[PDB]
């Protein structure tokens, strides 16, 4: 039938006249009644991409072909303007004649269940931990300090993640296209420098409270009120929002090359190319900034916690732990993309397509990890305990 | 390293009035959630009187309306004004103090001060 092999590669009417035409010529006749139904197949698909008169061009490969010299026609097929113009296109097409199997289009349709499996428990792993952390503070009175109230408002920015964009994200790979038009596209880029942006503001926020904690007679309550922590959750997401949506929203990201404009009117591409100001300007002000005051704050926040040490002290200095894992497991996952920023930018192609989206979700699945880590301190242990395996 | 001290208990004849202080020094106070509690011969401690952080006051069924719970942010001290005394009020008041620390609230509790009421 070889229906899905066209359906795979970028129309019945097509296939029947293109089989056709390769009855009616007097040079496809005798090589396509000497292949498999296998090959058969894969001849019929260069007859539909380049055509019935440029198939029949190819004279020294039907020959070795009709000799049943695959490995000699392997390379041969590699020598043409038709293999250099697709590259993936050409090499699928060559291995079903070599091969006589479809193992060029199993592999990498195999490759996309598999991979779409891993990438959908990413996305329930973080729904799940991050669910499960809003519960535990909302319904536990005991749970309720100023912390977790920032603890609630980041868990509320990976939970976003894993509702927004990495499931969005997770099909724009194995589609390899966007199916979502430009409207979405646009606010899917918009919520993903979002929650990133509220994350290390919020973690910030929190190595900021852990001082003014620290420097009290509690050595570990905040002096935050309970209304006065929402203002400040609150005017993280402004703040963020306004470092996010409006650079993006307002079109200060876009490019000037013509493959960019291509791409912005493309439906079909979503594409984050960037100028050389705005990828600076704004990995800076979202990532960057928030970063140093992040580690320099809560870096005397450790000093001062070993300048100032019972068995209540270890129980609440494993908490300011637990709170430094949360900001270098943030910091470990989202690093080594931002860097790449900085290197795409000043050095075009230099950083691979691959690796870029690559380090992207290293981030992607940073948004999971918070929830593991409270494992830690035994207040949240105990939470999770009852709502789960107790219940 | 926090510090609980009851005050203003006693003996008192049956009706009569009586005020409870605890001082609290430790935190920050005026942010924790402060709250009285009595021990009463042979009985489970019982709620009485507890007041947030923000100014919400709750009280027990067998002492609304005759017993009042406030604080002084500037003093410290959480206050108990026990009105219309009976003897079901004979009991050992503490004081307790819910200070939030990272994760989760730690409560603290006084020695306990003791109110007698006699009948007499
Ligand atoms: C942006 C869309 C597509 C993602 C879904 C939005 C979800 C993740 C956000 C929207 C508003 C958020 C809620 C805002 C306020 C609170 C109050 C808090 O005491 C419990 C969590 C809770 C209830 C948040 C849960 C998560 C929440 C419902
Ligand atoms: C496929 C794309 C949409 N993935 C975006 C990243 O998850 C998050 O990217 C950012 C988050 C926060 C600030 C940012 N500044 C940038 C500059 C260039 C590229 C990304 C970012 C960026």
């Amino acid at each position: 039938n070889i229906f899905e092999m066209l359906r795979i590669d970028e129309f019945n009417q097509d296939v029947d006249a293109a089989v056709r035409g390769i009855l009616r010529n007097a040079k496809l006749k005798p090589v396509y009644d000497s292949l498999d139904a296998v090959r058969r197949a894969a001849l019929i698909n260069m007859v539909f991409q380049m055509g019935e008169t440029g198939v029949a061009g190819f004279t020294n490969s039907l020959r070795m072909l009709q000799q049943k010299r695959w490995d000699e026609a392997a390379v041969n097929l590699a020598k043409s303007r038709w293999y250099n113009q697709t590259p993936n296109r050409a090499k699928r097409v060559i291995t079903t004649f070599r091969t006589g199997t479809w193992d060029a289009y199993a592999a990498d349709e195999v490759w996309v269940v598999g991979m779409g499996i891993v990438m959908s428990l990413i996305v329930l792993a973080i729904v799940f931990g991050n669910v499960l952390v809003i519960t535990a503070i909302a319904k536990f009175e005991r749970l309720q300090t100023v912390t977790n109230y920032f603890i609630t408002s980041l868990a509320c920015a990976d939970l976003v993640m894993g509702l927004a964009v990495v499931p969005f994200g997770a099909a724009h790979i194995l589609t390899k296209t966007w199916t979502f038009g430009n409207f979405w596209c646009e606010f899917w880029t918009s919520i993903d420098v979002l929650c990133v942006t509220a994350s290390i503001e919020t973690l910030c926020v929190i190595a900021v409270d852990r001082y003014f904690a620290i420097t009290s007679p509690f050595k570990y309550q905040s002096l935050l009120t309970k209304n006065k922590a929402r203002v400040i959750i609150l005017m993280v997401w402004i703040v963020s929002g306004l470092t996010s949506f409006l650079p993006i929203q307002m079109h200060w990201y876009r490019a000037t090359h013509q493959e960019a404009i291509n791409c912005y009117a493309e439906e079909t591409c979503c594409d984050f190319f960037t100028n050389q100001a705005y990828a600076i300007a704004s990995s800076i002000v979202s990532f960057y900034v928030p970063l140093v005051i992040m580690v320099f704050v809560y870096s005397r926040v450790f000093q001062e916690a070993k300048r100032q040490l019972d068995k209540f002290a270890l129980k609440e200095h494993k908490a300011l732990k637990t709170l430094g894992i949360i900001m270098g497991t943030f910091t470990l996952c989202w690093l080594p993309f931002f860097i790449v920023n900085i290197v795409h930018v000043i050095q075009d192609n230099l950083i691979r397509k691959e690796v870029y989206i690559l380090l992207n979700w290293i981030g992607y699945v940073n948004s999971g990890f918070n929830p593991l880590i409270y494992c830690r301190s035994p207040d949240f242990r105990i939470a999770f305990q009852e709502l789960l395996c107790l219940r | 390293q926090v510090q609980l001290q009851e005050s203003g208990g006693g003996l008192v004849q049956a009706g009569g009035s009586l005020r409870l202080s605890c001082a609290a020094s430790g935190s920050i106070f005026s942010l924790n959630d402060m709250g009285w509690y009595r021990q009463a011969p042979g009985k489970l401690r019982e709620l009485v009187a507890a007041i947030t952080s923000g100014g919400s006051t709750k009280y027990a069924d067998s002492v609304k309306g005759r017993f009042t719970i406030s604080r002084d942010n500037a003093k410290n001290t959480v206050y108990l004004q026990m009105n219309s005394l009976k003897a079901e009020d004979t009991a050992v008041y503490y004081c307790n103090a819910k200070v939030a620390g990272t994760f989760s609230i730690y409560d603290y509790w006084g020695q306990g001060t003791q109110v007698t009421v006699s009948s007499h």
